[PDB]
């Protein structure tokens, strides 16, 4: 650049706009940091619902196969038809698309729905709730997972 | 949607609905998970903490090209019913991410 | 914009006895209002708090209000009755240039009065 | 000398004056011509003629003018944040700004010297274009609100209408100008 | 005029003065007077008075001043960690370190002038002010790793003494001063 009084008055310019975009990320940064600090006690809460949640299936599963035996609970096990109504959309974080995961299979699609016996439909409930319960915890982290890159960038 | 876990509660997730494998191991859940990544379809997988800690470890190639699988570390049938603190992995989540590792 | 000689002509038994630190409040507002009106262009007037977004729609008013005052003549009375005015879309509590007597005097009276000829 | 205007003629100049024209390079490089300068040139003559553009071009003329320089401002004022973290960065509210500044630049501003209708432009044609950009920007303001994305907004077919009325012959704009006005409302009413 | 000590005449001071009080302007917006730069002002006339100072003043005075800057240098390089992330979250021993900054800060750097009793200050009750807040850091410090009340520390009655010694009379100082010594002492090796 050649040294004239206008080329140092753009550069001294360009010096404030500089120092001004720093002030503006610096900012940026202390809100990404804020709602960091909440998604991370969200997936910590989810985090240990998950596990009573997981407990709780084990136990009617476990039962279900001691007391009615492996025969019944494999008398539909056998031929169980796996979920494959997957959702795969996306959903905006800053900037960024990040997806959500359900699932749209019916109830009463596998062969004998009725409940007669008492284990082997209790151990069906209870990891019902527990592939329902499980989405939010990969939600919140898979959200954590791209805030902490967001900061990164950031800094 | 599949799984990797202990056999007993595989055929649980089974009869859930979900793919799930038996394993014992960390080398033979390691290599079926990458045998399931290559083919197109369901992108999400479950392992439990006693065959893989670090699931992006595995497919840590696979990944730097195409980060929309989910990969999810979960707990086993023998670490369910003696139970934890899950504020460890919160510990380790947030070295991870910020590097800073401290959080009270 | 500065004056150093501000302080010794305002006070009691000269002006109004709330002057300095209105101006101060006045400042200090404005100061927060103009850094947040830049930030929402990145962020979003969604990802804001409740009060930043007060300070937010505070500065534009300031703007429109208290330095665009065209060819008018006004007295010192009415421009503190107009920084009152402002101030009062402020909440209470966050006014901390300001003493809880003159508070209880002056803060609370609605800019419509004024809204039908700004 | 050199493109300097602390050159001492210029500065005895600037005091005088009542207008100020001031040129750039950049823009002359890119052949965007006339090439003013819109952020280092004024005139002192705005206040004093607005009695006479109400009576002889129309009553909201000013208005008009007033709200162009103001949306030339606002591009100009978030140009600083483009320039820190690209344009991709901006929510659309402020991409639609971006959008609007450069179609203003690009249709407006722009005027061609050797062309064989761009040479002349009179007041009324003037005033119509400006009229099409701000109904244009009107309706695109209302349209961000209905969740609509700007990125399908820039593709509608009236993009290219507004673009090049510049080139429509002085008599023959009162009818273009009327079709594109309708065409305006138009479009935007079936958009979502 | 530029803010930059680079200007000539400060260039050409620099070079032949012994003490150096530079000023800050942000620390005048925070209303804490003096407003002091201590990270950037400087004095070579330490070490000869040393010799004065513990033959007259105290023998244990140039290792607790020592303490004292070290405590202040300390607490500065903490400042980028609560740039990043707050300080409720940081540790237990780093919150006390700079809740201990904080506290030397404003009840020993702070000197109104304007205020007519917080225009002097001698140097008997510095050194006692010193003294207490080195023997109140250390036994809370001690008083963290005894695991008990570790967040009630904060906010013992102590600190009300502390801040007391800044308002003492020079004749009464000797007794707040042996009220505050063993008011610490009956705190912290008699509460748990």
């Amino acid at each position: 650049v050649s040294p004239t009084r206008m080329n140092l008055l753009q550069r001294r310019g360009q010096l404030r706009l500089a120092q001004k975009g720093v002030d503006l990320l610096k900012k940026k940064r202390d809100a990404l940091v804020a709602e960091f600090f909440g998604l991370v006690r969200e997936a910590m809460e989810a985090r240990k619902a998950l596990d009573q949640a997981a407990k709780e299936a084990y136990a009617a599963l476990l039962l279900a196969q001691a007391f009615d035996g492996p025969e019944v609970v494999a008398g539909a096990a056998l031929g169980v038809p796996p979920l494959e109504g997957v959702e795969a959309e996306v959903e905006n974080v800053w900037g960024s698309k990040v997806p959500r995961l359900k699932a749209t299979f019916p109830d009463g699609a596998l062969l004998s729905p009725v409940g007669t016996p008492a284990y082997t439909l209790e151990a069906s409930r209870a990891f019902r709730r527990y592939a329902e319960a499980l989405i939010r915890v990969a939600n919140t982290e898979t959200r954590l997972k791209k805030i902490g890159e967001e900061i990164k960038k950031t800094t | 949607m599949a799984v990797i876990a202990d056999p007993e509660t595989a055929q649980g997730f089974r009869l859930a609905g979900l793919e799930g494998y038996g394993a014992s191991s960390a080398e033979e859940a390691q290599s079926l998970l990458e045998t399931l990544v290559e083919r197109g379809g369901y992108a999400l997988v479950a392992v439990d903490e006693a065959l893989l800690p670090d699931p992006e470890r595995a497919v840590e190639r696979l990944m730097r090209g195409r980060d929309l699988p989910v990969l999810l570390p979960i707990a086993g049938l023998k670490e369910a019913f003696q139970g934890h603190d899950v504020e460890g992995y919160m510990r380790e989540l947030v070295r991870k991410t910020i590097g800073f590792d401290i959080k009270l | 914009s500065l004056s150093r000689l501000m302080n010794n002509g305002v006070g009691k038994g000269k002006t109004r006895e709330d002057h300095k630190q209105v101006s101060d409040q006045l400042y200090s507002a404005y100061a927060n209002g103009v850094d947040i009106r830049k930030l929402v262009a990145i962020i979003g007037e969604d990802a804001l708090t409740e009060n930043d977004r007060r300070y937010l729609q505070f500065a534009d008013a300031f703007e429109r209000f208290f330095i665009n005052q065209g060819q008018q003549n006004r007295s010192i009375e009415e421009s503190l009755q107009i920084a009152w005015a402002l101030l009062s879309m402020l909440p209470q509590g966050e006014l901390k240039r300001i003493s809880k007597d003159h508070i209880g005097k002056y803060y609370g009276q609605k800019l419509e009065e004024i809204w039908g000829a700004p | 000398p050199g493109g300097d205007m602390s050159e001492p003629v210029t500065q005895s100049t600037l005091r005088i004056v009542g207008a100020f024209w001031r040129l750039d390079a950049s823009l002359a490089f890119r052949r965007h011509f006339p090439a003013i300068n819109w952020n280092g040139s004024y005139s002192l003559f705005t206040s004093a003629l607005d009695p006479w553009y109400r009576e002889n071009v129309a009553e909201d003329y000013p208005e008009l003018r007033d709200a162009i320089s103001e949306l030339l401002q606002r591009e100009a004022g978030l140009q600083e944040i483009v320039q820190l973290v690209g344009p991709d960065a901006l929510q659309d509210a402020e991409r639609l700004v971006i959008e609007v500044g450069r179609i203003i630049r690009e249709d407006f501003l722009q005027q061609n010297a050797y062309h064989e209708v761009d040479a002349y432009c009179s007041m009324k044609k003037a005033y119509g274009i400006m009229k099409m950009i701000l109904a244009f920007y009107k309706e695109a303001e209302a349209a961000i609100k209905r969740g609509v994305s700007i990125d399908e907004i820039l593709q509608l077919p009236v993009l290219e209408r507004i673009g090049r009325a510049r080139y429509v012959s002085e008599e023959e704009f009162p009818a273009y100008f009327e079709e594109a006005m309708k065409e305006i409302q138009g479009a935007f009413k079936a958009l979502a």
